[PDB]
């Protein structure tokens, strides 16, 4: 997508190995990844994208903006599945690492697979949500982990973030039962989504 | 196939017990790798006490491991053999889940790309050792044991599950052969790092407090009290029937009083066969905790004999071999007068913090720092001017 | 400051922390002819005269009180 940069956020929960989609749900986030990946490098080149965990305490840059499968895919082979989602603290990471960028004309944009409920406070996700938007951070959840075995909480997020901004956030609902993570990805908009620019 | 297995599981069964059951089918059809696991963790804790345990886990270890973590596989074998009174049985589950672990790991490092399976292999080992020591197969279990050791100090670090596993089969070699010492000091490591599951129970702790209280009791060196208390072992539990006579004992020892210690020790020598044998043991180790203590407190670092006589309530010709003694150990060090009937002491072992003695200690480092102070400005002023 | 692991033994779980090594200074051959050229300083302890180590015998005091 044009003029873009997304960093995804790669979750290995500990209901990443849930065999939910086949073989593994994990085996189906590679594909997933590589997914997304080649497809909006194709439309566009100067979109970029960066490889960052949402896992373990504390998150870890396994990779820096690119426009090459092969260094997202060298990190992604060897990945830990016993790490947990701690999404507050990750947030404000990826507006971090989203300042430097190939070049600043290109958006701020999270994309970021949930495999397992919210681990945090409900309220401080709501206070942070607004910290993010003023900078023009939207963030897109591909959602099914929050509805494994909890209530969906992550509607009031999006609404909160939602605001004139570089791009939207947006929520995709997808189904935990079996249909395939890429196959659902693929069929929502990834690249038929949009903003208010 | 399994279903009929989760039938018969179900009929015997308590109404209670029954929507465990219904979780572990309904969980491995949705798929739910999470779930299948959480449930079955669950179970084996607490109802590892009754034989339902037998049906489940073995077909379900042998059945479907591939899903969940290797940890809790080996999780479950281990509560299934706790209760097992069989060693035909124990050792045969083992070398058959081995196998299982070498093949998984062909597939699962890949899929993952990450994921340990190194867990489950030392824990293993330290089972059969164990296996071995019941047995009274010493010889294996001695060899087992160093190998892991070894194996073990490549590694940075494992978790506490690991090492508390490997500590609880050291203690049970170490109170068989009857060395005392080393079975105290190995059982102070398995209960700062203990496993944070929950199998260690009330009753778990009093059987462990016994032999700790045992051989600390019976030793005359072992003054490890104050790490004792703290420890959850005793922490939770005091006031059970083991903990009225067997504390009360440790108490007396603690405020260094002979005539309590004497009333209690006749009444438990009926009761108890290990304190029968070993009364001599008893009365030194009193002995010797009042005296290390007396010389502690004063500054003043030598005191006469007929003063420690006093102390430990013995005659002062019985004092003069002890302290003998006390110097043979290098529990106490320094020299013995019998030209003054004094012991001058150079080297006292550090007592036990209590918050009385940190008080003693404040006190005299302030002391030592009014000198300083004084004795700074005295220098200043003389020879001002050369200070170049 | 090394970063160790060890069973800190109190009832407690393993601790990971941050033990204390002195360290000191060390020059290379290479370098330290020049830093001794660039310095010159009289210095206030040097182990020079009686007047210097007088100063530090001072100081000295002053150093073990705080301490």
């Amino acid at each position: 997508m044009v003029l873009e940069a997304t960093v995804l956020v790669i979750d290995n929960s500990e209901y990443s190995r849930n065999g939910d989609f086949p073989r593994t749900r994990f085996e189906a986030q590679i594909d997933s990844v590589e997914f997304i990946f080649q497809a909006k490098r194709n439309s566009n080149p100067e979109n970029t994208v960066g490889l960052i965990s949402g896992a373990g305490a504390n998150p870890r840059v396994l990779s820096t903006f690119t426009a090459e499968f092969g260094k997202i895919l060298a990190g992604l082979h060897d990945t830990q599945i016993e790490g947990k989602l701690h999404m507050a603290t990750a947030l404000q990471i990826a507006q971090l690492t989203l300042k430097h960028r190939q070049n600043k004309v290109q958006h701020q944009r999270i994309v970021a697979f949930v495999c397992s409920p919210i681990s945090d406070s409900r309220d401080e996700l709501i206070r942070l949500a607004k910290t993010l938007k003023k900078n023009n951070v939207a963030v897109d959840i591909i959602n099914f982990g929050e509805i494994e075995q909890n209530t969906e909480l992550l509607d009031e997020f999006i609404a909160a973030v939602n605001n004139p901004q570089e791009e939207t956030s947006h929520l995709l609902t997808v189904t935990p039962g079996p249909r395939l993570l890429y196959e659902n990805i693929a069929s929502s908009p990834i690249i038929l989504e949009e903003g208010s620019s | 196939e399994i279903d009929t297995i989760l039938s018969t599981l179900r009929m015997e069964a308590d109404p209670s017990l029954h929507p465990l059951f219904e979780q572990f089918e309904k969980f491995y059809e949705e798929k739910l790798w999470f779930q299948l696991s959480e449930s079955l963790t669950k179970f084996f804790d607490d109802a590892k006490s009754t034989p339902l345990r037998l049906r489940l886990y073995d077909n379900f270890v042998s059945k479907f491991y591939d899903k969940i973590n290797q940890l809790s596989v080996v999780k479950y074998l281990l509560a299934s053999l706790k209760d097992s009174k069989d060693f035909d049985e124990s050792l045969k589950y083992l070398d058959d889940l081995k196998a299982q672990f070498q093949e998984l790991d062909s597939k699962k490092q890949r899929n993952n790309g990450s994921k340990d399976h190194g867990d489950g292999i030392l824990l293993i080992d330290s089972e059969i050792a164990r296996t071995y020591l019941l047995k009274n197969d010493l010889v294996k279990a001695r060899d087992l044991l160093d190998d892991l050791e070894k194996t073990l100090d490549k590694k940075d670090s494992i978790p506490l599950r690991i090492t508390n596993s490997f500590y609880s089969t050291n203690s049970q070699y170490f109170k068989f052969k009857n060395d005392f010492n080393s079975f105290y000091y190995t059982s102070l490591l398995y209960l700062s790092t203990l496993e944070p599951s929950t199998s260690i129970t009330l009753a778990e702790r009093q059987q462990l407090a016994y032999d700790l209280s045992i051989s600390a009791l019976l030793g005359d060196k072992i003054y490890n009290f104050g790490e004792l208390l703290h420890h959850p072992i005793m922490e939770t539990i005091v006031n059970d029937s083991n903990y009225d006579w067997l504390f009360q004992l440790l108490n007396a020892l603690t405020v260094g009083d002979f005539d309590k210690f004497d009333s209690l020790i006749k009444v438990q020598i009926s009761k108890i066969p290990i304190l029968a044998q070993h009364e001599s043991f008893l009365r030194q180790k009193i002995c010797l905790m009042t005296l290390i203590e007396t010389v502690f407190v004063k500054n003043i670092r030598m005191l006469s004999f007929e003063d420690i006589s006093k102390a430990t309530h013995l005659p002062k010709d019985n004092v003069e071999h002890l302290v003998m003694r006390a110097i043979s150990l290098g529990l106490l060090k320094g020299s013995i007068d019998q030209v003054n009937e004094l012991v001058t002491i150079s080297w006292v072992q550090p007592r036990i913090i209590s918050g009385d003695q940190i008080t003693k200690m404040k006190d005299r480092l302030v002391e030592w720092n009014d000198q300083v102070e004084k004795l700074g400005k005295k220098m200043e002023a003389r020879g001002q001017s050369i200070w170049v | 400051y090394v970063a160790i692991e060890q069973v800190k033994d109190d009832g407690t779980s393993t601790e990971k922390t941050f033990l204390h090594l002195p360290c000191t200074i060390e020059a290379e051959e290479a370098e330290e002819i020049g830093v001794e050229h660039l310095l010159r300083d009289v210095r206030d302890q040097a182990a020079g005269g009686l007047s210097i180590r007088l100063t530090n015998q001072l100081k000295s005091l002053k150093g073990l009180q705080s301490k």
